[PDB]
């Protein structure tokens, strides 16, 4: 089975692979790494194609807020201690665009 | 030309189409890349596969 | 053709990379982006082994250390433009750690 | 016992064995972990290779 082709994360790419894993009951709560995070990333790499290098967060501390709108996974400090929380506003409100609107 | 799927997918966005080896394809869009825009003969259901995963018929 | 199995990475590893890709000689001034090196860092992944979190460069600007010890290649400028620079001498003195202990 | 290459593979260092698709191997480890160190029948040589490469002979 051959790696898919690669393609850009989307913001419907996004909000599909947020409601998946948030059903597959992985990240929620789960304490973030560099490591376990690449290693999302690689599985989705391999899987749908997204190259992994999409899921930045926003600088903190505090909660981090995803780059890529549509992704509904924000970092919650619980170097700070993160938690991958859902929050599904963030298909509705581009926080990160807001407080660092200079990525964009 | 239809196209035959060498392995099985599992789509999951919603654009993508799923389908099991064997499955036979015809083409809508490939211009727009490497995953291209196909219709399932078998269901009439349209939507993006990896083309590396699908061949000529 | 499998994606080889997982390896740590190792002194003795950055140092045998770094002369197997000078070998293979492309890196040289090739100018860096962050995609050209994670295609780099993926390819090596699959090849050989090594999980994709190796090859981290200090910050800028001017030239960038690599973190690895073993590594031996550096970001040289010419925001600021860079290439892939092979320096020897970086497998006998671990510049980044001198110059940014923050990162260990 | 012996074990062949289903693929190539191509060390980045004297350590290890490159080799070739259907190169014959006579495993002189395998409880170090998944990397093996085994030695090509057809060459005489000895390093490390990916297990998942090579398959029973
Ligand atoms: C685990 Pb990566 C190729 C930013
Ligand atoms: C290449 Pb020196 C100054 C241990």
């Amino acid at each position: 089975r051959p790696q898919v082709p690669l393609r850009p994360m989307t913001y419907k790419a996004a909000v599909d692979l947020s409601h998946f894993l948030k059903e597959k009951g992985g990240l929620e709560g789960l304490i973030h790494s560099q490591r376990r995070q690449d290693i999302l990333d690689l599985w989705i790499y391999h899987t749908q194609g997204y190259f992994p290098d999409w899921q930045n967060y926003t600088p903190g501390p505090g909660v981090r807020y995803p780059l890529t709108f549509g992704w509904c996974y924000k970092l919650v400090p619980v170097r700070e201690v993160l938690e991958w929380r859902f929050d599904s506003r963030l298909a509705f409100h581009h926080v990160a665009r807001e407080l660092h609107p200079e990525y964009f | 030309a239809l196209f035959v799927a060498l392995y099985d997918y599992e789509a999951i966005t919603e654009d993508d189409l799923s389908f099991h080896k064997g499955e036979k394809f015809q083409i809508l869009n490939s211009s727009e890349g490497d995953w291209w825009e196909a219709r399932s003969l078998t269901t009439g259901e349209t939507g993006y596969i990896p083309s590396n995963y699908v061949a000529p018929v």
